[PDB]
């Protein structure tokens, strides 16, 4: 009666038609009750540091600072120049400048060879 | 000009021999008083340029720019506070002096004659900059940016000494009227094409263009506030000044040799406008902002119009205002919060109510409000490339478009919202950062009701 | 995705399909009185089987549910005007000022409303008062050397407040 | 020293000031021209703006 | 927009949205009552009942909390909680 | 005031509204006191402005230029003759585009006040127009940004040896 | 005149003082919302004035002073001029705006950012107003930009809602693609007609203008809802409702055809340019009519009804008829304002709940409001005959009687159909249902602001389409001359509408509980276009961003390249030089093969 | 302050060390601990996410940052300003996502043929041209005032 609701890169898959959620082993009960206590001992951490009414500043989250550094300073540390890299960095870096510098090419050769014919229509063209 | 050279020497041994709670009130009211001296300059009519000596001279693209030399000297000394004041006596004068200095070898590059003294006062110009963001770069890789920049700008800059030598010894004396009332073509022969790429890539270096652009982020991200407008404002249409003024000679190979510079700045222009839409580190936004504007610049001094050329000094000085008072902004949240990221610091409808109106007038200005100057520049520079080539306006609108997302997008990421409710720390705004906004948009809205003044040589 | 437990079970799973079928038939079927016929019959046909001591067919027969419920859903599910999704999602957030606030006033002003500073004032040295000790310890002292939860025990020992209020009690009204 | 007597001293300084790049001189002075030269039949904006008998073409 | 709730005022209306269920008795429907113990209603209505509290009122309750109400006084409490019911 | 010779206008030409009504003419009444409640202040102050201003008098002369004498008629490097020349064809420059401003702020009062029929009684102002933009164009216009006067001089050069063989070719 | 000079600009200036007050003010007034309103009816009052004489006699005028940057052979003053649109549209926009500042007098009473909201829709219409007035190009893009922001800040009025700034970032966007539009038209105007000013632009015809053509087309449709570049409507929808009345009921929904009816003579010849006109029109008209059906908001339902309205002008400029255009306009403005008002007043008396779904029976719950929605949505279609019939239906006519595209014929009858049977709709499920709202009730209307304005203005929706369309110079010959069965079908039309949507309202007294049908689907969810596009076109840019831009070409390859091979190539030969052991035997032998490798090999002395 | 440690050099191998290093650091599990793998486009360690997770995470859990469902200690999805709610919002569709392009190019595809066969078949009600009175309205027309006359009459009928 339904297609069975194809997913994407877009469109997101709910909760309810997973349908690995209604293949409970005692894995998936394991690592839930793994992940509650992860989650509970980080709100108590930070419950702790976060109701004191002696501290001033921020909490400074360890998690935003590691995913900063991660993404900005960690990039060119670790890198080696793979098939891949140099082939989307030669496509993606060079392709469209060289593209465009042909396609301006071509505009300013036909300008300049249709007012060397002078039939133009700079009869008043001033504010060049 | 001796009148203001001679003064600004002596605003030197003031720092020195003032002392504790008194160097302060005489820097900046002497400050402000040459900042009075140098809008007594502006004279300069019709025919020609107006001599200051056998020695300087004033063309009316170097007034604007000296003035607001000059206007944008004391509002950064109030600006290089609170993050210095806990600091050495003595290394405060020290910063204070440096400060002196550079604008002493700024108004020498300003009101050169010869472009061999205008080169030495460029050197000149570079020295303090390198100095202060060095000693309170105050991040971990401030040595890597003082590096990347020495060793871009003088390796950048360095055969343009050759050049220059070399059009002295075979041209006579390098006089701008003697460079002008002399000058005779010069044809498609690879020399030719040396020099002038020699020329051109000094000045290509210090815009930047869009290959050497990587010289700019670190040393903003890693800068104190006073270097960071210095530098910016100062140093970047320094360049395009030098640039405009050294593109009277080699203009029949100009044509032939100027097409690979054009489309690598109109690409890079559209892809620095990309990049400064996702990045974190608030503070580099402005820089890329900087990149993408220059890069307009270029298409501007590239193509040889009088159209293209008041478009190019407009945006020069608009572009100036405006990135040094968003640096001033992005100084006052760091100082609000210790992260300098972008999606940690948000909130600040409610708190500071007023720091958001000027959050807003800059990041209008950002997007070309209409009657403010940044249009004016943006809106000539788009109507002579057009007039230049009937294909490139995709570029111009795209770039309008990306420009007005991501300078919205620093409006409404850190300020938009919800406060994070885990700040707790934040002071009401000060009078002195609200001093500092006043004195950023006054002038702006002043010029953008009477703009005839900014408007370069060919008015 | 939850804060008690690793799961929500097989019960409440159900329960929730049921509520969004309900809620679905709610945004599906105008004038209450249809509406209230045909609640009625999904309630019979949640009747049908209710009593399975089977666990397999019943989870099959749940999967199945929520493919029938998927392909018959409605494409505006009638969203409350106080939900996340909804109408207002925090409509009236323009005041809703954290009080963390309020302190950094110009004692002018903390002159125009001196009783309420007051009682604030001892509001904060009840917080302070009780911080360190009680709180701290009643952390760092009931649970595993993982804690494993997302719940914390109450000040049941003798006195004073449960650990961890400020900026639970310390909220916006929600309509100011 | 910042606004009281920088900001409107410079607003009125450079609100007005003598003709920036001789413009009002050029319009009263394109006004007398071209009355000039509607007065005595000449066309107005005479082309090749230097004198032809003041020339020498190279020759082939 | 903004009509003053009160607790006697929050507990006649839910006690008459109680009474107006159908197979409850209106004698015997206390506000100390559970769901499970003496009006003997199953799992099933019990949802029903949270779902005619959410649709009154005009908001979810999550169903961490629709476990675990099973009684006229904690749902009282429970909206307590949401609206901050004081003048 | 201005020189009407060179700000030529056409004659005027206003009828008379002859109601034909019995309202009648609200607009009448409005005016007449609009007149009399507004036009008389202004004209007592402005002739109290007037006595105050006419009470000493100052003058500002139109500036007045020689004719240093031609680009062509100087010598090969020899600056002290070229900055003369070159600063007189700038000054000629720029008095010629406000001709050219002229032109159309006349192009743009015939468009207004000829109404909706705007090829009668502009077409010698049109004419004109064109003429003038002609030769503007022919002059002025291909030069660039760096026009000091030597790329003028090799424009007339070149575009009066083309002319030169085009009727040479003719004849 | 110096009357109608004087007249005209100080109705300019009447809308410069409350701002400037209370930026000087600092002591915090009162009546601050009593002054602007009544500063805004002394702007009417003096705006009625002028228009009158202009009708009365004619008299058609420009203003123009103060020049800045008289540069190049061009000028540009501040100049704006009084011809027929930017004559007698003023008063409408004024009177508009006028009952939305009492009917936000009432429904912003309970903030105390009133003061600031009445500043900000204030310089929306002054920057409204330089829009509609100017002629100088230069101005109109100032007015352009200014709505657009303004538009952007109002949207955003409450911050939190991170819907709401999205929405409002959607809305800037569409701006700046009309903003790309609108650049590239003032780029042909420069470089082909020496200015950009209507005057010269108007009195040089020239042959080749699809450039400028398309610029203008672009403009239109980024500004004002149209397909391709609609979908940003909802989205303007999602802020208060005061913003949104003014926002689509007149201001900042008009301009994108305002600058197509100010260029009517560019636009008379081109038969390519008017075929893209009706044929864009077409699309939006139909495409908007479908995605308005199966709505339950009811702020999207009246944003759809307008992006049709306005698909009816682009039409409508399609056939050389800019003046029912412009008809169409005013009473559309009267029309929608007082559409918008009532559906405030309905939503902030139950609560600010604002769905149709939790509202149904609400007729006789005072039916002041109930009456003026009804008056408001049978003046949808034009009940023959009212305000709504001339402009509707002289322009479906017409474009009966023109030489069309056989195509927009058609799409103008489903629209018509199509907006017929979602005003029966809305007005079955809002009014004359079962009552299906939550106790409590809190209905008043007692109310002496939201009276007078509702009142005013459906005095103003059932006279002014009749009293602006009789009193107009007439600008076109009207046809008149219809076959039959091509004059009746507009009545036609909408009864058959009404009749539908009747019997697909005794459908829905049924029960059956049916099934979608995938066209329920296409109509209900937007079909497609917001949804592919808003969740396509971020991820593609962003993509771009991180693996191309930031990551790879920038940072990691421009290193690599410019400062990388230098500094391996500089520590490698520092590491091979420098790097020798301390023997002397190795010094002297270098000495040995040096001296004997200059001598010999590479000489030296020959 | 912050431990040198607590940086991140280099990707997964070898497996026992390092990747208990990474679980102690990222804070995650073991076996769900993913890197890219290293293709050598920069990236470092950071790990891989379910990669929507936005218009996930059902926002009744009462979590810590309202606005970007937070818990101070996810590992943080390397595209996250991508995906802050305000810029991407992957909801599950509906309908699907090929159905949605299928059908919205063919209807815009059927639209667009529909206005070409308009294009080439207009209307027109049976009409001549108009009967301009003075030669097709000569000299009202773009100038012209004494270079030639243009006959051309119109007769009744
Ligand atoms: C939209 C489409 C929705 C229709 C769904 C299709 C119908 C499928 C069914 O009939 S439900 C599938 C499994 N049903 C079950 O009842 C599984 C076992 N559940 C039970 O026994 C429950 O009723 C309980 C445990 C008694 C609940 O207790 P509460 O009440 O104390």
């Amino acid at each position: 009666s339904f297609p069975k609701y194809e997913p994407s890169r877009l469109a997101s898959l709910p909760t309810t038609l997973d349908p690995a959620e209604y293949d409970i082993s005692s894995e998936t009960r394991k690592a839930q009750a793994e992940r509650l206590a992860i989650r509970s001992r980080l709100k108590r951490e930070y419950q702790l540091q976060y109701n004191d009414p002696s501290r001033r500043g921020v909490v400074e989250d360890p998690a935003l600072i590691r995913w900063t550094c991660a993404r900005s300073a960690n990039v060119y540390p670790n890198f080696r120049p793979n098939t891949k890299t140099s082939l989307l960095g030669a496509l993606f870096g060079i392709g469209p400048l060289i593209f465009w510098y042909y396609v301006f090419k071509t505009d300013r050769d036909r300008k300049e060879k249709l007012i060397q014919e002078g039939k133009l229509d700079r009869t008043f063209n001033i504010s060049y | 000009m001796l009148k203001y050279i001679i003064p600004t020497m002596m605003l030197m041994p003031l720092t020195w021999l003032s002392k504790n709670s008194m160097i302060w009130i005489n820097t900046t009211l002497h400050s402000l008083l040459i900042s009075l001296t140098s809008l007594l300059l502006l004279n300069q009519f019709g025919d020609n340029s107006l001599n200051f000596s056998l020695t300087f001279f004033s063309d009316s693209l170097s007034t604007p720019l000296l003035i607001l030399t000059m206007w944008l000297l004391p509002l950064m000394l109030m600006a290089s506070q609170h993050h210095l004041s806990k600091e050495n006596l003595a290394r405060k004068k020290l910063f204070i002096s440096m400060l002196i200095l550079l604008q002493l070898f700024l108004i020498m590059t300003f009101t050169a004659t010869e472009l061999i003294f205008f080169y030495i006062m460029f050197e000149a110009t570079l020295v303090p900059t390198l100095i202060i963001i060095t000693r309170w770069g105050n991040q971990t890789e401030r040595l890597n940016a003082g590096l990347y920049f020495l060793f871009y700008t003088l390796a950048g800059s360095l055969p343009l000494l050759v050049a220059l030598i070399y059009i002295q010894n075979t041209m006579g004396s390098l006089n701008f009227l003697i460079l002008q009332y002399w000058v005779q073509p010069m044809p498609n022969s690879w020399s030719n094409t040396f020099m002038w790429l020699a020329c051109m890539m000094a000045f290509m270096v210090k815009m930047p263009l869009y290959g050497l652009h990587l010289w700019l982020p670190k040393a903003h991200v890693e800068a104190p506030i006073a270097g960071s407008m210095v530098l910016a404002a100062i140093l970047l249409k320094l360049g395009g000044y030098g640039m405009m003024r050294i593109t009277l000679l080699l203009n029949p190979i100009t044509d032939f040799m100027a097409y690979p510079f054009i489309m690598l700045s109109l690409w890079g222009m559209i892809m620095t406008s990309s990049i400064c839409l996702r990045q974190t580190d608030l503070k580099s936004l402005i820089a890329y902002s900087s990149v993408s504007h220059m890069a307009l610049v270029i298409v501007a001094i590239l193509i040889q119009t009088p159209w293209s050329y008041m478009g190019a000094t407009a945006l020069m000085i608009a572009h100036g205002l405006t990135s040094s008072m968003l640096f001033c902004l992005a100084n006052s949240n760091y100082e609000r919060v210790h992260s300098r990221t972008m999606i940690l610091a948000r909130g600040l409808q409610t708190l500071l109510p007023l720091m958001a109106a000027w959050w807003l007038l800059a990041s209008l200005t950002n997007l070309a409000l209409p009657p403010s100057i940044n249009l004016i520049g943006e809106l000539f520079v788009v109507m002579s490339t057009f007039s230049w080539s009937n294909i490139t306006i995709i570029l111009m609108g795209l770039n309008m478009v990306i420009t007005a997302l991501y300078s919205l997008y620093m409006l409404i990421t850190t300020q938009r919202g919800k406060h994070t409710h885990h700040i707790n720390n934040i002071l009401p705004s000060f009078t002195r950062e609200n001093a500092l906004m006043s004195l950023h948009m006054l002038p702006l809205l002043l010029l953008s009701l009477n703009p005839k003044i900014i408007l370069g040589p060919l008015y | 995705f939850l804060p008690s437990a690793a799961y929500l079970t097989h019960q409440q799973k159900v329960l929730q399909l049921y509520k969004r079928a309900l809620r679905h038939l709610e945004s599906r079927c105008v004038h209450r009185d249809k509406y209230r016929y045909f609640a009625c019959l999904l309630r019979a046909r949640f009747d049908e089987h209710k009593n399975e001591k089977d666990m397999v067919k019943a989870t099959q027969l749940l999967r199945e549910a929520e493919k029938e419920f998927w392909h018959g859903q409605h494409p505006q599910p009638y969203i409350f005007p106080e939900s996340p999704g909804g109408t207002s999602y925090e409509r009236y957030e323009c005041y809703k000022v954290p009080e963390w606030c309020l302190d950094d006033w110009h004692p002018s002003e903390k002159a125009m409303y001196p009783d309420y500073f007051a009682k604030r004032e001892q509001w904060k040295k009840l917080r302070r008062e009780s911080w360190e000790r009680e709180v701290k310890q009643l952390q760092e002292e009931t649970p595993v050397g993982g804690p494993r939860t997302e719940a914390l025990p109450p000040a049941r020992k003798q006195g004073d407040l449960p650990p961890l209020w400020w900026h639970i009690v310390t909220r916006p009204r929600e309509r100011p | 020293f910042g606004f009281s007597i920088v900001l409107v001293l410079g607003s009125t300084f450079v609100a007005y000031l003598p003709d920036y790049r001789m413009q009002e001189w050029a319009r009263r002075e394109a006004e007398r021209l071209v009355k000039y030269r509607e007065a005595h039949g000449l066309p107005l904006m005479e082309s090749n703006c230097f004198d032809p008998s003041k020339i020498q073409l190279p020759e082939d | 927009d903004a009509p003053p709730l009160t607790l006697e005022g929050i507990k006649d209306r839910v006690l008459y949205v109680l009474k107006l269920y159908d197979k409850i008795d209106p004698e015997k429907l206390s506000v100390n009552s559970h769901f499970m113990k003496d009006l003997g209603l199953d799992s099933l209505d019990q949802v029903e009942i949270i779902m005619a509290m959410e649709d009154e009122f005009g908001f979810e309750i999550p169903d961490i909390d629709a476990e675990k109400l099973m009684c006229p006084q904690e749902i009282v409490d429970y909206i307590a909680d949401k609206k901050d019911v004081y003048e | 005031s201005w020189d009407k010779d060179v700000y030529p206008e056409p004659p005027r030409r206003t009828p008379a509204p002859s109601p034909q009504t019995s309202l009648p003419n609200p607009i009448t009444y409005l005016t007449k006191a609009f007149d009399l409640l507004v036009d008389r202040p202004v004209t007592l102050v402005r002739e109290f402005i007037e006595r105050q201003h006419a009470k000493n008098k100052y003058y500002y002369y139109h500036r007045e230029f020689r004719r240093v004498p031609d680009i062509t008629e100087c010598h090969e490097k020899d600056v002290l003759c070229m900055f003369e020349a070159e600063m007189q064809w700038k000054r000629d420059y720029k008095v010629d585009q406000e001709i050219v401003n002229i032109i159309q702020e006349r192009l743009k009062a015939c468009q207004q006040r000829e109404g909706e029929s705007h090829r009668q009684n502009c077409a010698k102002e049109l004419q004109q127009f064109t003429q003038v933009v002609k030769a503007y164009q022919d002059r002025y216009h291909d030069l660039g940004a760096h026009y000091s006067a030597r790329k003028c001089l090799a424009k007339q050069k070149q575009r009066m040896l083309a002319e030169r063989k085009a009727t040479k070719e003719a004849a | 005149m110096n009357l109608f000079s004087s007249l005209t600009l100080v109705t300019l200036i009447l809308l410069t003082m409350p701002i400037a007050a209370i930026n000087f003010n600092t002591h915090k007034f009162t009546n601050y919302p009593l002054y602007v309103k009544t500063t805004i009816s002394c702007a009417f009052i003096t705006s009625m004035i002028p228009t009158m004489m202009f009708i009365h006699t004619g008299q058609e005028m420009i203003i123009s002073n103060w020049h800045w940057l008289t540069i190049q052979t061009l000028k540009l003053s501040l100049s704006f001029k009084m011809d027929f649109f930017s004559m007698m549209f003023v008063p409408v926009a004024l009177f508009v705006t006028w009952s939305i500042m009492e009917f936000s007098m009432w429904y912003m009473h309970s903030d105390p950012n009133i003061n600031q909201f009445f500043k900000y829709l204030l310089l929306f219409l002054i920057t409204m107003l330089i829009l509609v007035t100017a002629n100088n190009l230069f101005q109109l893009f100032i007015g352009w930009e200014g709505v657009g922001i303004m538009s952007f800040l109002l949207i955003g009025w409450w911050y939190g809602r991170t819907d709401a700034n999205t929405a409002a970032l959607q809305a800037i966007l569409y701006n700046r693609i009309g903003d790309i539009g609108f650049i590239l038209a003032m780029a042909w105007f420069l470089i082909n007609l020496n200015t950009w000013d209507l005057q010269q632009i108007f009195m040089l015809n020239p042959n080749d203008s699809n450039l400028p053509l398309m610029g203008l087309i672009l403009a239109a449709t980024g500004k004002s809802a149209q397909f391709g570049l609609h979908p940003w409507l909802p989205s303007a929808m999602e802020g208060p409702t005061p913003v949104s009345a003014l926002l689509h009921s007149s201001t900042m929904v008009v301009a994108g055809i305002f600058l197509l009816i100010r260029f009517y003579p560019l636009t008379e010849n081109n038969k390519f340019g008017q075929s893209i006109m009706l044929c864009l029109g077409a699309m939006t008209t139909l495409f908007t009519a479908m995605c308005a059906l199966t709505q339950n908001d009811i702020k999207k339902i009246i944003a759809f009804s307008t992006s049709s309205q306005l698909g009816l002008m682009m039409v409508t400029i399609g056939i050389n008829q800019p003046h029912l255009a412009f008809l169409h306009i005013c009473t559309h403005a009267f029309f929608k304002a007082m559409l918008f008002m009532c559906s405030g007043s309905i939503i902030h008396s139950l609560n600010d709940e604002q769905d149709i779904r939790k509202m149904g029976g609400l007729f006789k719950a005072m039916p002041f409001t109930t009456t003026a929605l009804i008056i408001g949505s049978l003046a949808l279609t034009g009940m023959p005959f009212l305000t709504g019939f001339y402009s509707k239906d002289l322009i479906i006519e017409s474009a009966n009687t023109s030489y069309t595209n056989a195509w927009a014929l058609l799409m103008t009858l489903v629209a018509t159909s199509f907006t017929a049977i979602y005003s029966t709709r809305i007005i079955f499920f809002a009014l004359l249902g079962q009552p299906r709202f939550p106790t409590l009730i809190n209905i008043n209307e007692n109310n002496p602001f939201l009276i007078n304005s509702i009142k005013r203005l459906l005095i103003g929706s059932l006279f002014a389409g009749f009293i602006i369309s009789n009193n107009i110079p007439p600008m076109t010959i009207p046809q008149m001359t219809m076959p039959h069965y091509l004059k009746m079908t507009a009545l036609t039309v909408t009864i058959l509408g009404f009749i539908l949507a009747l019997e697909i309202s005794n459908t829905t007294h049924y029960l059956k509980f049916n099934y979608p049908s995938n066209t329920f689907k296409f109509s209900n969810l937007l079909g497609y276009y917001p949804t592919i596009m808003h969740r396509l076109t971020p991820y593609m840019n962003l993509t771009m961003s991180q693996k191309s831009a930031s990551s790879l070409l920038d940072l990691i390859w421009l290193e690599t390249i410019l400062p990388k091979t230098i500094s391996l190539a500089q520590m490698k030969m520092s590491t091979t030089i420098t790097s020798q052991k301390g023997l002397i035997k190795l010094y002297f032998l270098s000495f040995l093969i040096t001296i004997l490798i200059s001598t010999t090999l590479l000489n030296f002395h020959e | 302050s912050h431990i040198t440690k607590d940086m991140l050099p280099g990707p997964y191998p070898k497996t026992p060390e390092e990747r208990a290093a990474a679980a102690k650091k990222y804070n995650m599990r073991v076996e769900d601990y993913e890197p890219y793998p290293d293709d050598g486009m920069g990236y470092g360690d950071y790990p891989k996410l379910p990669d929507r997770s936005q218009q996930e995470r059902d926002p009744w859990y009462d979590w810590d940052h309202p606005d970007l469902r937070l818990n101070w200690g996810e590992p943080m999805h390397w595209d996250l300003d991508m995906y802050i709610r305000n810029r991407v919002d992957t909801s599950p569709t509906p309908v699907n996502w090929n159905l949605m392009c299928k059908h919205l190019f063919g209807f815009v595809a059927f639209m667009l043929f529909m206005f070409w066969v308009g294009e080439t078949y207009p209307t027109y009600q049976p009409v001549g041209p108009k009967q301009y009175p003075y030669n097709n309205l000569y000299l009202e027309r773009g100038g012209d005032p004494n270079k030639e006359p243009e006959p051309v009459v119109h007769y009744e009928i």
